[PDB]
RNA sequence: AAACUUUCAACAACGGAUCUCUUGGUUCUCGCAUCGAUGAAGAACGCAGCGAAAUGCGAUACGUAAUGUGAAUUGCAGAAUUCCGUGAAUCAUCGAAUCUUUGAACGCACAUUGCGCCCCUUGGUAUUCCAGGGGGCAUGCCUGUUUGAGCGUCAUUU
RNA sequence: CUAUCUAGCGAAACCACAGCCAAGGGAACGGGCUUGGCAGAAUCAGCGGGGAAAGAAGACCCUGUUGAGCUUGACUCUAGU
RNA sequence: CGUGGAGGUCAGUGACGAAGCCUAGACCGUAAGGUCGGGUCGAACGGCCUCUAGUGCAGAUCUUGGUGGUAGUAGCAAAUAUUCAAAUGAGAACUUUGAAGACUGAAGUGGGGAAAGGUUCCACGUCAACAGCAGUUGGACGUGGGUUAGUCGAUCCUAAGAGAUGGGGAAGCUCCGUUUCAAAGGCCUGAUUUUAUGCAGGCCACCAUCGAAAGGGAAUCCGGUUAAGAUUCCGGAACCUGG
RNA sequence: GUCGAAUUUGGGUAUAGGGGCGAAAGACUAAUCGAACCAUCUAGUAGCUGGUUCCUGCCGAAGUUUCCCUCAGGAUAGCAG
RNA sequence: UUGACCUCAAAUCAGGUAGGAGUACCCGCUGAACUUAAGCAUAUCAAUAAGCGGAGGAAAAGAAACCAACCGGGAUUGCCUUAGUAACGGCGAGUGAAGCGGCAAAAGCUCAAAUUUGAAAUCUGGUACCUUCGGUGCCCGAGUUGUAAUUUGGAGAGGGCAACUUUGGGGCCGUUCCUUGUCUAUGUUCCUUGGAACAGGACGUCAUAGAGGGUGAGAAUCCCGUGUGGCGAGGAGUGCGGUUCUUUGUAAAGUGCCUUCGAAGAGUCGAGUUGUUUGGGAAUGCAGCUCUAAGUGGGUGGUAAAUUCCAUCUAAAGCUAAAUAUUGGCGAGAGACCGAUAGCGAACAAGUACAGUGAUGGAAAGAUGAAAAGAACUUUGAAAAGAGAGUGAAAAAGUACGUGAAAUUGUUGAAAGGGAAGGGCAUUUGAUCAGA
């Protein structure tokens, strides 16, 4: 259902695309919904997620736990929050690796540059 | 290697002509381009018809010359008589030839009138006017179809 | 030799800057196929050639 | 975090010499100190910001050879625009627009005609 | 490639050295050295009568016999045994040929033109699609064939008023003008009886 | 009768087949035209807080400047969170720069990190010697400039 | 000093399957087939009868419308002169 | 009959387990094969109608990889030769120290170098692999340290020879030739010091360059010093060249 | 055997493949020599040797004729489907 | 003695330019042999490989000294044909074009030879200024052994007569094209399984979007995208669409009639001979050498020659886009292609490691898991490790990591065993098992 001559539908060279894509490309890739609140409030559905947001994990085992981020780690594809962890056997903790497609944006940390975004997206009253 | 009763073949294959191989693969791909290019030129010139006005001519070769056909453009003696000079015909759209000669008054006749007819179908645009935008035709030769006698 | 040139000190500096295990730190990264020093050079099995 | 090139530009050529001089000192004092401290990563600012003053030192020299050639031709080769070999050497548009008497008579006369087949 | 097997300067060893007389690669120190080269039954070697581009890839057939295959389609299509047959869930439907109103073919969204076929009675058919749908089984699923599905109806119009791009995006519909009618789309498969819906200009316009 | 041998099964080995994967290859098509004395392609040696390589780069050395984005990089360490900002980043972009030693390779050489000459300048009394810094010195050919050569040759004083 | 036995270490050639004979017939000299003789685990050191033992697509010989080195008023040419 | 892939179809099977694999368990087919159960396993795959081929292996002294019997076998036997004790260590025929017995026997099994190697040198740590036994040892492994010159070499000279230029040859890559059929020159300075230079007095040329760490050649010795450098450092005492 | 001169030898240098070099053996020219090595032409050609991969069903040979620079090959007729 | 001129030099003189790389395609030179001919020498392979010189985005060719013989076509190139034909060929093996016809693309031209001669009207450079791909003034210089205007065979020029017709380049805003930015739909609703839902079931929503990819399993609807449109940014360019200050110029060009003319390329054409080449055959092209033209001439007209005609072009000078090529470069889209012994040699720090003095030769090598959660801790051991414990859905996933075949091997169990073993038919015995 693609149209035009300039898109691929090639699996080889989309997972390319994907896998060697370049970190400010991996920041839209890493994009999470905003939750129902937040996307009554703002106008917008979607958004690139970012180290001071809070968010609601809505898929897998830590589902319904809530946190904010703490790191974008764009190179591994994924988010960590804090409180979101893993406790070892010799009483470390380590993060746990989210896919913000996994999460919805419950808070999101504003500046100039992050209302700009949401109101040329589309989005009211920032 | 004469084996039982078959033609005598000639396959001239003892070259190495697999390094000489043309499949037409892009046969689709050059039709394609070929419109595009075709649209582009007639997007790109005036609103004119993409082809000149070419001459009805006789065919060589007793074989063919009971046909007539297109020829690479007018006589100087046939523009003369249509009552143009060779550059501005070039100019407005003429094929001229100046190698081509006038042996045949019915052909010279035929060529005279198709260049009548085309003077009297075109509407040359003024060097620095208006001229309302007129609908360019792509085809001359459509516009202006060579006739068997 | 012991009299050699600068261009062959040159190249045997690089060589011993060169031999080494590998870093241990690189085994660590995140994706890191590389296990082991695969151009490790030594003087009683392969010779420089120069 | 080092210093940046647009505060650079407002410095006189002395003052930034100057600076150069105080972060090459420093950049010597950071390796003396290297040796004793176990992996200190503040030498790569102080190269960085070597570099940048560095850049903008040349970036004002080569300015003020620029105004110096303004106008007159035969500029240095450096301040020449690098286009391809190709290129530098391909006609002007002034050549190669060039037309003869002749042909520029003829091409008044007898200009392509804008026309349409209209039937 | 034209020279795959073949970038390697083997000879063979000849006879007296108590191995297969297979060219092999000389020099040594690297494992490659004496290994059996050129041979389609060595490794890293050229295949047997490598594939080449000038093979046959398209067919000729003759422009009468094509239109022959075509209106032996056509026929078929109207033939209601055949069609379910072919798949083609097309049991409680009114008389075949299924043939609705010229207003289809000015449909220009997919919910009103789905509305419009599941109305008529292909809403059978369009549930066959989008529950047949399965991974492709082989290698051609990483050869952009990953997915599989039935094929639904073919919509066939004499104008095209916005009914293709309103049905475009429907899983396993077609849509055709009655001016060219496609015997890939009519025998999908070879198989005769495609469950074809026509428009009313579009039936008028096939005699 | 054991041991031993052989066959089969289970479990364990050896080995890496099979299956399923695939940022690779291969072929087809479409579009585009852009290397170099303004020093290319290629080579050598270097450069990171912790790298041997690959990749990047050139003593401004995994880079400087500029622009865009708008908060990372991440193996650890370190730094920052003002990060509502001329602003993170191993980001993208890239028009300004740097660009060691080379290489057509250009002072002469080069199995040498060998040896000159010129200009400006600094220090050692220093135009002459020694040293530091900066800038130069190839060949063929073209147009032009200047200085010349030849009873080749004109005129003129004679 | 080996060989030998032990501790440690530890290859290769070769291997259709294998391994007791006599005669028979058989591709006319069998380990197997036929008929007889016979025939009892597992083995060690030697040994050179046999395995038509291993090593190598016989180098002798012939064939090939396969070469090559060399020679000569072979055929056909050629540098030079 | 079976295999890879393709169009169609069974709205086929499947994480409640696809495919694969193992299974002296069952069933169907004369057979190629097909089907089922059990185990293992983890993400796909199949029936039918057709399409298509890089479609079926026992061999080819086949190719690549892997593995046997041989076989704990052949063997680890040249260079006279080892032994006692202690220490270290989990462990000592082999390490270290001591003792003893021997050898090389100055044409060395000694002390240095050239070519070559390139860090092997030295210290600390250290034994998985390597040292065809061993190993606590090592030319191994890991990490570091280390090579100091006016006088020693190179550098300079020319040797056999190599090789630009001027020229000539060659379609050309390039070849010849090395002073040749070339207008091939810097260094002295009268004078100049409108500037020690151009005009301008006057002196010398039958020619690039490369080519020797053993040929030629300016000049350094002693004592001491390091884990490892010494005609190089330190102390003292000299010498040569240029100015 | 020879061992003080047609001696031995280092380093530098020259000679390069139908070429060199040879106190001459067809010797030597990097384990390569009656023509080195490397790559390409090249998957060179082979009337010759080897191999040529599933099942079942039905039919089922020839080693003879003539011609061939033919005699280990082919054409031709015959036999076979 | 001075000043020229000509020719020849020099300068680290002023400013430039060439070389080398790449080389798929392109223009040339040079140039094999294997091979085929069932031997082989001509031939063939092949006007090919290798070698050498030289370009571009295409190159080359190109506006007829053409084809033809017709009722004539009309630059070049390419396709389909002509045609496996005419012809060549130990007339053997083999080879082998061209004209016409249909089509793709189309585009045309300019020098030399002319007295500007009442005016070198031409041009490089230097310098100053300017609105700088350049312009103007001045100054040198080049140049009459000829730089401009004017003409190019289709013509055309010089005189004479008569009018008519046409027109130059910059500004600004869009459009054209290039390179880019950003925005633009719909579920993370319930149940089951699961470590994970992206599976199944239920209910929906968007669809000009159900391409593709990601996310802990098959995801239109979670994310990126996709689809459709919108809004920008930086350039190239005059190709054109409007508007304005420029108005060139009694300049340039075209056309009718009369008249005098009408310059048109030389060691070249052509000829002989030699060699090579071609389908070109008493000689197709090319080249060497010898000979060497003409001007109502010259070339061609596919059988050598003499004679007479006819037809057709106009050489020995030159430029030119497109259709055409493209195993190289850059950017893209794909496939009934291969799926780690395959596919490039190279899916990976692959032209790498490594071998060779050198030219060169040249590998092997992908997969834990969703996530390191990469096994805390205890215990035995000098230690490697083991045994527990633990993590994990699984350790029958422990970095010697998915699955984990066979050969070959250990243990266990079962059985048999006088110089092999294995096999067929039949039954005994033991074990095991389906059907009813
Ligand atoms: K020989
Ligand atoms: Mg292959
Ligand atoms: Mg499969
Ligand atoms: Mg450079
Ligand atoms: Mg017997
Ligand atoms: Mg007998
Ligand atoms: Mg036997
Ligand atoms: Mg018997
Ligand atoms: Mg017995
Ligand atoms: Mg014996
Ligand atoms: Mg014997
Ligand atoms: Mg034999
Ligand atoms: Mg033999
Ligand atoms: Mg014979
Ligand atoms: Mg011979
Ligand atoms: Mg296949
Ligand atoms: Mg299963
Ligand atoms: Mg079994
Ligand atoms: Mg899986
Ligand atoms: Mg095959
Ligand atoms: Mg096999
Ligand atoms: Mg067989
Ligand atoms: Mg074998
Ligand atoms: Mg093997
Ligand atoms: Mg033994
Ligand atoms: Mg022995
Ligand atoms: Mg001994
Ligand atoms: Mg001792
Ligand atoms: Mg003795
Ligand atoms: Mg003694
Ligand atoms: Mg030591
Ligand atoms: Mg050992
Ligand atoms: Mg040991
Ligand atoms: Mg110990
Ligand atoms: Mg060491
Ligand atoms: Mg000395
Ligand atoms: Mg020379
Ligand atoms: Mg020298
Ligand atoms: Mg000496
Ligand atoms: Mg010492
Ligand atoms: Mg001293
Ligand atoms: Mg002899
Ligand atoms: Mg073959
Ligand atoms: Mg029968
Ligand atoms: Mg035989
Ligand atoms: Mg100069
Ligand atoms: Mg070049
Ligand atoms: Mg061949
Ligand atoms: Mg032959
Ligand atoms: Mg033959
Ligand atoms: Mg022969
Ligand atoms: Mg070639
Ligand atoms: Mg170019
Ligand atoms: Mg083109
Ligand atoms: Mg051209
Ligand atoms: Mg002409
Ligand atoms: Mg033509
Ligand atoms: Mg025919
Ligand atoms: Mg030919
Ligand atoms: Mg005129
Ligand atoms: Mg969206
Ligand atoms: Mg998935
Ligand atoms: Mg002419
Ligand atoms: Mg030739
Ligand atoms: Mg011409
Ligand atoms: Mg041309
Ligand atoms: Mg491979
Ligand atoms: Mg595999
Ligand atoms: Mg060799
Ligand atoms: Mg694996
Ligand atoms: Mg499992
Ligand atoms: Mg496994
Ligand atoms: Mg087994």
């Amino acid at each position: 259902a693609k149209q035009s001559l300039d898109v691929s539908s090639d699996r080889r060279k989309a997972r390319k695309a994907y896998f060697t894509a370049p970190s400010s490309q991996r920041r839209v890739l890493l994009s999470a919904p905003l939750s129902k609140e937040l996307r009554a409030q703002y106008g917008i559905k979607a958004l690139p997620i970012r180290r001071d947001d809070e968010v609601l994990v809505v898929r897998g085992s830590k589902k319904g736990q809530e946190g904010k981020i703490s790191s974008v780690y764009r190179l591994k594809f994924a988010v960590q929050v804090d409180k979101v962890t893993k406790e070892k056997v010799n009483g470390a903790s380590v993060p746990i690796n989210l896919h913000p497609s996994k999460l919805v944006i419950t808070k999101l940390h504003l500046d100039k540059d992050r209302k700009a975004l949401i109101q040329r997206k589309g989005g009211k009253l920032e | 290697a004469i084996s039982k009763n078959l033609p005598i073949l000639k396959n001239h294959f003892r070259k190495h002509w697999q390094e000489r191989v043309k499949v037409h693969f892009d046969q689709a791909g050059k039709k394609v381009s070929r419109r595009n290019a075709r649209a582009t030129r007639a997007a790109k010139i005036a609103p004119r018809p993409l082809d000149l006005l070419r001459p009805v001519v006789r065919a060589p070769t007793v074989k063919y010359n009971r046909k007539v056909r297109a020829g690479r453009g007018f006589t100087l003696a046939e523009v003369k008589a249509a009552g143009l000079t060779a550059a501005y015909a070039r100019t407005i759209g003429i094929a001229v030839d100046h190698r081509r000669q006038n042996r045949n008054q019915e052909i010279f006749d035929a060529n005279v009138q198709r260049l009548k007819e085309y003077q009297s179908k075109i509407i040359v645009f003024p060097r620095n006017g208006k001229a309302p935008e007129a609908e360019q035709v792509l085809s001359a030769a459509a516009t202006f179809p060579i006739a068997q006698p | 030799a012991a009299q050699k040139s600068f261009r062959i000190k040159q190249k045997m500096a690089k060589a011993k800057k060169q031999n080494r295990p590998l870093p241990q730190w690189i085994r660590l990264r995140t994706n890191n196929t590389i296990r082991y020093n695969a151009k490790r050079r030594n003087w009683r099995r392969t010779k420089m050639n120069i | 975090a080092g210093v940046k090139a647009y505060e650079l530009r407002t410095k006189s050529k002395e003052q930034l010499a100057s600076q150069l001089v105080d972060l090459k000192k420093e950049l010597a004092e950071l390796k003396v100190q290297k040796l004793s401290r176990p992996s200190l990563p503040k030498i790569k600012t102080v190269r960085k910001s070597i570099a940048c003053v560095l850049t903008v030192i040349n970036e004002q020299q080569r300015e003020a050879v620029r105004q110096l050639y303004k106008g007159k031709k035969y500029q240095p080769k450096d301040l020449r625009a690098k286009k391809t070999r190709a290129l530098r050497r391909a006609l002007t548009k002034f050549e190669a627009s060039q037309v003869t008497e002749k042909q520029r008579k003829k091409q008044i006369a007898f200009p392509q005609r804008k026309y349409a087949i209209k039937a | 490639s034209e020279k795959a097997g073949h970038q390697t300067s083997a000879e063979s060893w000849g006879t007296g050295r108590a191995v297969a007389r297979i060219p092999r690669v000389g020099g040594g120190g690297t494992g490659r050295s004496g290994q059996g080269a050129f041979g389609n039954m060595c490794r890293g070697g050229r295949m047997f009568a490598p594939t080449k581009t000038w093979r046959k890839w398209n067919v000729k057939v003759n422009h009468n016999e094509k239109r022959y295959a075509t209106a032996s389609a056509i026929a078929a299509t109207a033939v209601a045994s055949l069609v379910l047959a072919r798949g083609h869930r097309v049991e409680k439907i009114p008389e075949i040929p299924l043939v609705v109103s010229t207003d289809l073919e000015s449909i220009q969204k997919t919910k009103e033109a789905v509305a419009a076929l599941k109305a008529v009675g292909a809403h059978s058919d369009l549930l066959k699609v989008l529950k047949s749908k399965k991974l492709r089984a082989g290698k051609g699923k990483y050869r952009n064939r990953r997915w599989t599905q039935r094929r639904g109806p073919l919509v066939v119009y004499a104008e095209d008023n916005g009914i293709v791009k309103a049905l475009r995006n429907v899983p396993g519909v077609e849509t055709a003008n009655v001016a060219s009618l496609n015997l890939l789309q009519l025998a999908p498969g070879a198989h005769l009886g495609r469950f074809v819906i026509w428009t009313e200009a579009a039936f008028t316009k096939l005699d």
